[PDB]
């Protein structure tokens, strides 16, 4: 009902209070329109005249915050799935660079599906863990560390006594293959075949 | 834990106003407020009370009305005052029932104890039909009725089949 | 009003203003009934012209349905108790399997309630070790390595020499078939069993 | 309170507009009281007029969509456990049986949060190794192997020659209906402890 | 005008009818003391006879929850630090209790992310292994299993023969990171030490 | 009637009740020109009262509460991003650096994908591994015990007979005092280097 | 299998909520109860049972409200 700034807002089946600029930021939103008087508006009722809408919604809040204010909104119950699907659909023009590393984190977690894991075998001398575990890689998890003997002394204070074994996941999006036209590459890779 | 004082002042006006309630009368007093005010009490364990004061004034109102009234009568209408203050009774509990089912649900079933409704079923049965000089008067006024019915006199079968109705 | 051919749903309380036309459209759907005004109805109020819709919008949506404009199907966090119980609305026991097989693969991809899992043992001898590990299939992970008692070259470098026990989490089929009809397969089953 | 087709809760403050008949389905809940207009439940508000129940809207969701469509749809951002306290509280048998299928589900699938789990070991030697890892039943994982002295020659081809400890994500029943033992299992249990 | 047996409580925006029972949990806490007019208040909502005092509903919710159910559950998604900041301004010991027992769990939960996380280690036989490792406790996860060399009893079947290690997400600490020390049990601790 | 001596803001066109002094806790807010009486308002409505403020309700919750009590509060459904804009909105520079933490922490574990895992690698026999494992240190999880082979002192009951390594997930803010190491910092690293 | 102990309460249930929907009724029966009904009586092998109380309905549904409607008019 605009007989005054504030206007009446269908939610719930409650009419609520709100001022024009609440329901406008940019003229994509549908809200936008309530705010604007024509004879065309069809959302009357005999009521008191509230305009009609079908929120009564579960993921509009954080995302319409990310419209007033232009960050998406990733939660610690709702992750760049939730940019990706939410923050998308309440076009937010900024997100078109943003959802893209949401796409791709996104990508990067279900690349992990099909487990992809760079695993690494470091053989170390017993006296040479501690170090090179306590310096490990940024996003390189230790994962296993077995023993194993030597032909002189058994294997103790020798170079090949323990095998550290290491993991890191990809960030990379989903692949199925790997493919350059570089001809050198493969003839690299088959020399070192043999 | 929550202070009990104020619970059980107020507690005092719930009871008389239930006992108001036993003899069918809810013209000086607010339904909503004894719903509300009898529902919170049990949801914070206090039901041990509540169950003990319906108890005792349903206890209190059976003997004070009922077997003074079938005392009081005489027979030939001894079922007719019999049958009135069962049904006086019923209405009285019925209505008590109405005010509540969470105790009657929740507390009853979690105690593990008798519903006030049953409760008050067993008082009553204790009071007037177990009770022996009221059990004797009704047992040898029926017999006399179902005796003199036989000669074809004129008795009234009626009560005769509530008052056995009632006994089982 | 109600009683005319605009109707104002009180889905969620929410006034969805909407044709009869677009809500009558079979019997199969609950709403067809709310909207065809009919005798022996306890689901309307005329003090405001509205039938009621006793459905809050937020299992409404996930519904699996067809010929309107909304959404549906289970997401990787969507309920499957809400899923199942809409396809079941929705009859057909084909239909049933069909869904019961989709929460399978977006539970058994992952591996989590079906929890699927393929395990393999590769004999490796300790120079071909560090190939395997790094040369692992993608999609696969990793999970021991066992050496291997051996009485040639002190105990070290034997044929068989480690166990590189990997893992996959994954559905081995997202539908989870099992049992086949081909007896020649049975029978070199039961061929190499012994 | 005021009179209508519906009825307005005042469920922790927050008003629930649901209709009396969906109400109906469990006298055995405190709800069915709720819904007379006759002086069987009079409760008011001085602002608006709604009955009051001291029962939360946080679990009453799920609740009241198993009274509306004869499911419920516990979300997967709320606890199950909630879940089965408001079904407590309305006692509804049936949906007590469904929110602890719920948390047995949870349970077995956050074995790892402190609730059931079920571990094992089998014995083999590398020939039966190979089978019996390659023929791991699904959802049983596989998590440690370990070799065991061996008598014969050094290492392998002794019949003592691997432990395969192994594990699966268990439900954990809530308690009061499982476990509960028997006394001829007592007794066969006290006969085969020597 | 302003009291009754019930009570309007404006906590945050939103106004609850609320017995004045209900809203004392300990006759220490704030809310009690505000359930009845002092002289020292000063600014209140008079339009409604609803008291106005200053904090979020958010954590006023389980902060209800245990007051109305008395048993205090803290969703999963809200900060269970929330509702003990609520606890500690309405000053009830009972609920700063909850919200411990409740931070105890999360901290379980939240075993992952640093929180002290219990480890155990027992000894067990090869014979014994697969009772102790079938019949090992409930709550308690498998994390590894050690061979040792046998002091005694040829080199395998010892007593002292396999190390299992096993964990409960649950932390020792009486609560969270810092539990109020006792002098007896250090005095206990350092006569074990030497 | 907008103030008295209490304020009733509408932050996103969302009603809110709250005085005067809780907003004048922090006297440099942009609540301070919004809740005071003067004719500095740029958005006010006295037709039914309350000033208007358009923004973020959902992000005001945890900066009311660090304006009223100090203390930030980190939701699992709040976007501790989206409450740093909020915050900086509302100017609490203190809040600021809490909350930045917090992004941080949240960021090195969920968003940077989990990374700088800080791993340990400590000497003990089983004397000492026994309440090593058992004495655990807090936020620190056991990741694998291993036997070294030994030769010097049997292979058994020798202080160095077992490797234990551990880990703890660093859910940490790189530091943005300086991460990057200074001049004498790195002429120790060499030092230490060999 | 074959048991009549619970039979009987859920097949009346069932021919109520199938008369209610002939009475025009769906906005208290929900479709999955009654699906669900019909399918835990017919894999019970009570698919004759379910034949005849199919035929006698349609039959009394033809009559109680197909054949008043069309002779009143």
């Amino acid at each position: 009902g605009s007989v005054s700034k504030w206007v009446r807002l269908n939610v719930g089946g409650t009419y609520f209070l709100t001022t024009r600029q609440t329901l406008c930021r940019d003229p994509k939103s549908f809200l936008y329109r309530l705010c604007q008087a024509d004879p065309d508006l069809d959302s009357d009722k005999d009521e008191t005249g509230a305009y009609l809408i079908d929120r009564d919604p579960t993921y509009f809040g954080p995302v319409l915050n990310y419209l007033r204010h232009g960050k998406l909104v990733i939660n610690k119950d709702l992750a760049e799935e939730g940019v990706l699907e939410e923050a998308e659909f309440y076009n937010i023009t900024s997100l078109i660079k943003l959802v893209k590393d949401k796409i791709r984190e996104r990508d990067s977690k279900t690349s992990q599906v099909p487990v992809k894991h760079v695993y690494r075998v470091l053989q170390c001398q017993e006296e040479e863990l501690t170090q090179m575990v306590s310096t490990m890689s940024d996003g390189w998890k230790f994962e296993q560390l077995v023993s194993i003997g030597s032909s002189y002394n058994y294997g103790n204070e020798d170079q090949a006594e323990f095998l550290c074994v290491v993991s890191k996941e990809l960030h990379n999006t989903p692949y199925g293959t790997a493919s350059e036209p570089s001809e050198k590459a493969k003839i690299l890779q088959e020399r070192g075949s043999r | 834990t929550m202070d009990e004082k104020y619970v059980n002042s107020i507690w005092d006006l719930l009871k008389n106003a239930i006992q108001e309630i036993q003899r069918k009368n809810n013209s000086g007093l607010s339904f909503e407020e004894l719903y509300r005010n009898a529902y919170t009490m049990v949801l914070h364990k206090h039901g041990e009370k509540l169950y003990t004061g319906l108890r005792e004034v349903v206890t209190e109102h059976l003997i004070n009305k009922v077997r003074e009234d079938v005392l009081n009568s005489l027979n030939n209408n001894f079922l007719q005052t019999l049958n009135q203050a069962w049904n006086d009774h019923q209405t009285a509990m019925v209505m008590i029932r109405d005010i509540l089912m969470y105790m009657d649900r929740v507390y009853v079933q979690q105690n593990n104890v008798e519903n006030v409704y049953n409760l008050g079923l067993i008082i009553f049965r204790d009071q007037v039909v177990r009770y022996g000089c009221i059990r004797d008067h009704l047992r040898q006024t029926l017999l006399d009725m179902i005796a003199r019915e036989r000669k074809g006199e004129v008795v009234d079968r009626g009560a005769i089949r509530n008052a056995c109705q009632m006994l089982m």
